[PDB]
């Protein structure tokens, strides 16, 4: 179970980032009509990520396989696989398969695919910050307002997706797991062991936003994600705004990069208005925890 | 000994407390209710330890004693009563023990004192101060949640952190259909004590908590309103003589209680410390609450029927000063004069009432002599 | 909620310092600000939480041109307010007038003590009544805070002269009374004939009468903070202590009484004749009590406090006669789990005796003796600056004569309105 | 992707030497370089491997002139931090001209060790701001890195010119270094010497040396702020995981730094987080305010505590707030990394953008003005006097960092979205 948390729940972040680096480097190369999704390249990156884990392919770290359903012959812009059909599976032995179980590994790969697209947004975080380093503002002598603006626009978006990352990393990896570390040690029956694992996984889906009841907020998360995807791809494929004054050069659409950043901010305003409703009506301490955090100091910044 | 009502299609005179109720129509005349009550109690006793085994091994000995009494060819009522009273003792010797030693009845009652009897003065002071006005207004749907987080905040804002009591503690309002009027305090309990604090007992504590809080908030708001003049005309005599004449009634209903509560609770704690018998524990708490019910002045019906009324006369003073240090002879000083005479006149009807002749009423009696105004106006 | 605890001037720093000393044998804190192992008491009311269990009273040192009180910052208990707020003559106008340039940064030091408060309700000022720079500067911090925090109360702790008339002692008194009656909230005022002759009923400490009354003054400000520092189920805040003690803006100076002069059991009934005695009133014409508000704490036994309350009313051998309708109020309170209090049943009167005005009249007799001799006048080179022609002293004298007359009008039915 | 590290000059050699002497504890390595079994790590992020477990950090050393750059020869640790690659001035222009004349030879060494990777991520200079040799050399080398390898995100430890008021030409050496940095760096991890002396007040009586004494603090701070790169876990694996909210943009790249609990190398986090916000601590000395904050919590910490903890800090209201937007505390949360001593089981610092730093850069320009209005202690060897003569390397330095001051102050208000 620790090994499962290491690989499938990514607490071995060096595997998970090697996987993310290979998989999302190949995905950020483009290949938008599904042309990356071939069995042999997919296996090679899974295998290669597994070799680069540095924990090693131990007996515990055996039994690892990919998965997908209705493999997409086409991708959305910025290549997200927003219908997340990139997946991982732990091949299960018979005596394991009393306590490992079909719905458990289904929910596991579910949270895996949902955190893996979050790791794609972390990879986007790299890519948009690498766009600074990419042309290095090699004109060292000329400071730019579209630099001071746009390189602060990305600052809130990265700050935002990273505090959501820290939040979700709490909600499962100790908010839900640290209780299970004593709960599994408490019990003494197979059925209690199966049931306690089912508690752990059910509360992981319920706390980790993924549940059907908190889904109205997960829709706002998609609304933020898609905007950052489709508007920073348009940055990735462009240079640095209009000349003149304290200037960059070589992209005309700077006002649309600004207005999409205003659309992002609006959806973060909307997020704060919405998320209160669930903890005012129902009882979900993880959502108080969320809105306590994400707009920490006031109503909105 | 085994909690088994084997009485199918019948009555063995015993009808969760239902099918655990003493019938007495079909009970032998030569068996008293004085010992049937003891029987029923040890029967409910086994009923709450025969489950949660998914209480000691002397049942064979008691069975042999009952067979010995079975073989008598004459009814020995006194020995039958003696052995079942011995069995009732030898369970009470364990129910007492689990309620104190394994359930900390002292600590629970201390919590109940701290909250239902406002035993945390610093906490309730910070709660009312930080949560005054949204409970001063009539309540909406989310304001119970907001005063719950303001209650949490008030419990931590004192910086005297206790044993992290907050999990059991929620403030529940009868909303919809005045937030301070409709608010009460909810509480939850564990199975080892769940029987004693049956809701029938906390329902009363909730009304006492309402009483105490209601007077406490007005006694408080008055004293902050007094400071609004103090930022510095002749009218500031009348406003502040009036302040005294408000202060006296609500301090009288309450400076007593600060004594009457702790004193009455000193009786209860000594009756818990007395003896190893749950029946004594039970009747000790029944004696304690039925006492404080009298101390709630509801039995002094006329002054109870002027409690929230004269509390609202004090609201009519507390509200009206909220606006100017200056001279308010326009109507303020005039409508103020009804409250000068009214409080002192009502207190005169009350003084005749303070002539149960219980020490509590006989202390409030004391508090208006020499300055004979509040029984002669 | 919570209170700031300023001090300034030679006596003001001293009664604050020696109150912190008296707490160190009544209450839970060592001279370093560290909470002690004799600590049922809430410190946050007056003491800021610096994190490593340093309880700091929200307290300050100001002392421009002192005589002896330079040594207080090196005496032990003056350190109990650790946050480094040592900052900037001795006569009254020398304080108020130089305040016109001095207020600008000591207001910021007070805001640093306000950052020590979760959200403010008022300031205790232990500024010198009469004794040093707080006469002037403290009674001007009154105004500079009124300008900026007008709903936040100032309670004043005090000393007040009458010791057979240095002998310049009364000259610095009067201007406090004028500015206090003009705008201020409360003044616990304590008198140097009254506590002199009460001290000789328990201790040898007469040689430095003035300096030695500071001990009783310190117990009295400990007393008038007990129910605040401890979870009293009534009167846990300044407004609750004061609200009937000061039923009018004029007569806002207050007086106190301790009958357990044998300070260091007997059931609480046993004090309930001795407590009636006007001889035990620490602000000792014809006098009554405007209203009765008294306390018991410490060894609180419930039948004893109940029946003691009955028995003082059964005797009633005290002049409870005017219009203010409280014959007695007391209730009961918790106290610290270790350190003593006065005879441990701790009973104190706070019933507002009009006798306090006979001491204002004695202060007037002193000021008339100095006003007729004009001898100890000195004219220190910043003391010329507040009065155009020694007019505010005279304005204080008509104001305090009205104050004297009004306490005596409050001894009679006529004080329904001013006249 | 991997580190490369650069100790240089005298101070930079001393704090790099002390840093790797601390990393002798934080990974078990002999002074010859071979393994020790003590101190969840897989060292690949910082250490190259000579296969008999000789742990070789990707580091470049200098012994240079026999000034206290030669301090490396007086150590047993000659092959811990050194892959056998030690490359063979009181004023900035001396250290700059030394860099300028040795630039290709040290380029060879960094490139040779940079090939000692799978791939790289960023450089790490132990840099004395306003040092003799270390400023000038390090600030020259960072221009050459921005020509030759702008492709790794350079971080830099940056001990800062306030030794409570060493060399009197420091204000010039500082503002020369600032002219470079404000047109070069991806991040600058500044530490006040005034505030590092103070940091010691909550543990020890020593606060005078401001150097040897500061080296232990700098080493503990550096090791702690990198421990999670080498003792990995879920996220913030690569340095640009932390750099991106430490520093929002190269326009605002002077970091506020906070080793605020002197135990942060347990009590419940409700208690540690007050100790973590002590205003008398922090290694930083008219309306000053935070933008983003980071706690890199590698602590034995429980999820039920931290929610109550932030909830209590939200009511102490210690973190001064309402900037342009991203004000929130980035508590990253993970176990205490399997070296960091079990004495006080919680650790992670408090590192941020805060316009207290903007006042430290105003103070740094004003310390330059304390010379420029008098031209005191000018030295006037042509080594100094030939280059820093039209003052532009200070005046425009003041302009670009004054624009940093305005952008920092504006960043501490909500208005700064608008195009004014």
């Amino acid at each position: 179970y620790e090994a499962l948390r290491h690989f499938l729940l990514m607490e071995d972040g060096e595997f998970a980032q090697s996987l993310s680096d290979l998989l999302f480097e190949k995905l950020g190369a483009g290949q938008t009509p599904g042309e990356l999704l071939n069995p042999l390249v997919l296996n090679s990156v899974l295998s290669k990520a597994l070799q680069c884990s540095l924990h090693g392919d131990t007996p515990h770290a055996s039994n690892l396989s990919l998965a997908l359903k209705y493999l997409p012959e086409v991708f959305a812009p910025n290549a997200p696989d927003v219908l997340s059909c990139l997946e991982l599976r732990y091949k299960v032995d018979w005596p394991l398969n009393i306590v490992i179980t079909e719905g458990c590994v289904s929910k596991y790969s579910g949270v895996f695919s949902f955190l893996l697209q979050l790791k794609l947004m972390m990879w986007a975080l790299k890519d948009v910050c690498f766009h600074l380093k990419r042309t290095a503002l090699l004109s060292h002598m000329a400071g730019s307002v579209q630099f001071r603006q746009l390189q602060l626009f990305k600052h809130e978006m990265q700050h935002f997706v990273k505090v959501i990352q820290g939040y979700i990393a709490n909600q499962i990896l100790h908010v839900t797991w640290c209780e299970f570390r004593a709960r599994l040690a408490t019990v003494g029956d197979l059925e209690e062991i199966q049931r306690a694992h089912a508690e752990y996984l059910h509360k992981a889906v319920f706390r980790g936003l993924l549940t059907e009841k908190a889904a109205p907020v997960m829709n706002v998360i998609h609304s933020i994600f898609s905007l950052v995807l489709k508007f920073r791809s348009q940055l990735i494929s462009q240079a640095w705004g209009p000349p003149g004054g304290p200037r960059g050069a070589e992209h005309p659409n700077f006002a649309l990069m600004q207005q999409s950043y205003n659309t992002f901010k609006y959806y973060s305003h909307f997020l704060f208005k919405v998320v209160t409703k669930l903890v005012n009506r129902g009882y979900q301490p993880h959502l108080e925890d969320f809105l306590l955090r994400i707009n920490f100091n006031n109503y909105y910044q | 000994l085994h909690g088994l009502l084997l009485d199918q299609h019948e009555e063995f005179f015993i009808k969760s407390l239902k099918q655990f109720s003493l019938r007495v129509e079909i009970l032998p005349s030569y068996i008293p209710v004085r010992v049937a009550e003891k029987i029923l109690f040890v029967g409910e006793s086994v009923q709450m330890f025969e489950n949660q085994n998914v209480l000691k091994n002397q049942e064979d000995t008691f069975a042999a004693e009952l067979h010995r009494l079975k073989q008598q060819p004459l009814f020995s009522l006194v020995d039958f009563e003696q052995v079942v009273d011995r069995i009732r003792s030898t369970v009470a010797e364990h129910l007492w023990k689990l309620m104190v030693e394994e359930s900390d009845l002292l600590g629970q009652l201390k919590i109940i004192k701290d909250f239902y009897l406002l035993g945390r003065g610093e906490l309730f002071q910070a709660f009312i101060d930080t949560a005054q006005h949204m409970l001063k207004t009539p309540p909406t749907a989310v304001t119970e949640h907001d005063v719950n987080v303001a209650f949490q905040q008030s419990a931590h804002k004192v910086l005297l952190d206790d044993d992290n009591l907050l999990p059991l503690l929620h403030l529940t309002i009868e909303y919809h259909g005045s937030g301070w009027a409709a608010l009460g305090l909810s509480y939850k309990v564990q199975w080892p004590l769940h029987i004693l604090f049956t809701p029938a007992v906390l329902e009363k504590y909730n009304v006492v908590f309402k009483y105490l809080l209601s007077v406490r908030r007005v006694q408080a708001e008055l004293q902050h309103c007094w400071a609004l003049q103090m930022q510095r005309q002749t009218d500031a005599i009348k406003w502040r003589l009036r302040n005294h004449m408000a202060f006296l009634v609500d301090n009288l209903q309450y400076y007593l209680q600060v004594d009457v509560l702790e004193s009455q609770f000193s009786q209860l704690l000594h009756q818990i410390n007395s003896t190893r018998d749950f029946e004594s524990i039970r009747l000790a708490h029944d004696h304690f609450l039925s006492n404080l019910l009298a101390q709630s002045f509801i039995l002094l019906k006329p002054v109870f029927h002027c409690l929230n009324e004269i509390l609202d006369l004090c609201h009519s003073f507390c509200s009206l000063v909220s606006q100017n240090l200056g001279p308010l002879d326009e109507r303020g000083a005039a409508q103020l004069s009804i409250l000068v005479k009214g409080f002192s006149r009502q207190s005169s009807l009350l003084f005749k009432i303070l002539s149960h002749q219980i020490n509590s009423d006989l202390a409030q009696l004391l508090l208006r002599l020499d300055y004979n105004k509040y029984y002669t106006q | 909620r919570e209170i700031i605890t300023l001090q300034l001037g030679q006596c003001g720093n001293q009664i604050g310092f020696e109150f912190w000393k008296q707490l160190c044998a009544e209450h839970g804190i060592s001279p370093e600000g560290i909470v002690e192992e004799f600590a049922t008491d809430r410190k946050d009311v007056f003491f800021y939480q610096a994190d490593d269990e340093h309880y700091i009273p929200r307290a300050v040192l100001l002392d421009l041109e002192p005589r002896v009180i330079h040594s207080i910052l090196n005496s032990p208990y003056a350190k109990l307010y650790n946050p480094e707020n040592i900052y900037l003559g001795n006569n009254w106008a020398s304080g108020f007038s130089q305040g016109e340039k001095i207020h600008e940064d000591i207001f910021d030091i007070i805001d640093r003590e306000a950052d020590g408060s979760d959200s403010l309700e008022g300031f205790v000022l232990c500024h010198s009544i009469a004794g040093g720079t707080g006469s002037g500067l403290g009674s001007y911090l009154l105004e500079r805070l009124n300008d900026r925090y007008p709903k936040k109360l100032v309670q004043t702790y005090s000393v007040f002269p009458n010791q057979d008339e240095v002998v310049v002692q009364p000259y610095n008194s009067l201007l406090t009374l004028k500015r206090l009656t003009q705008n201020a909230d409360c003044v616990v005022v304590l008198d140097n004939t009254a506590l002199n002759r009460i001290a000789t009923d328990r201790l040898h400490i007469q040689n430095p009468s003035f300096s030695q009354i500071n001990q009783l003054v310190s117990t009295i400000m400990s007393a008038s903070t007990t129910t605040l520092r401890y979870p009293g189920y009534m009167n846990n805040d300044l407004i609750g202590l004061i609200a009937s003690l000061i039923p009018t803006p004029r007569l806002h100076f207050l007086m106190t009484g301790y009958t357990p002069l044998t300070t260091d059991k007997t059931t609480v009934l046993d004090v309930m004749r001795r407590l009636l005695q006007p001889k035990n009133v620490m602000v000792s014409t014809n006098h009554c009590y405007i209203a009765i508000l008294n306390i018991i704490q410490g060894e609180v036994d419930p039948t004893q406090v109940h029946k003691s309350l009955q028995r003082i009313r059964e005797r009633k051998l005290a002049n409870f006669i005017p219009w203010g309708p409280a014959s007695i109020q007391v209730a009961l309170s918790r106290k610290s789990p270790y350190l003593p209090s006065a005879h441990r049943v701790s009973g104190l009167m706070m019933a507002n005796h009009t006798s306090i005005s006979s001491l204002f009249e004695r202060t007037c007799r002193q000021y008339d003796k100095l006003r007729k001799r004009e001898a100890f006048l000195e004219q220190f080179r910043k003391e010329d600056m507040f009065k155009d022609n020694f007019d505010e002293m005279d304005t204080s004298r008509e104001i305090v004569q009205q104050l004297i007359d009004e306490y005596h009008a409050a001894t009679r039915p006529d004080y329904i309105s001013w006249g």
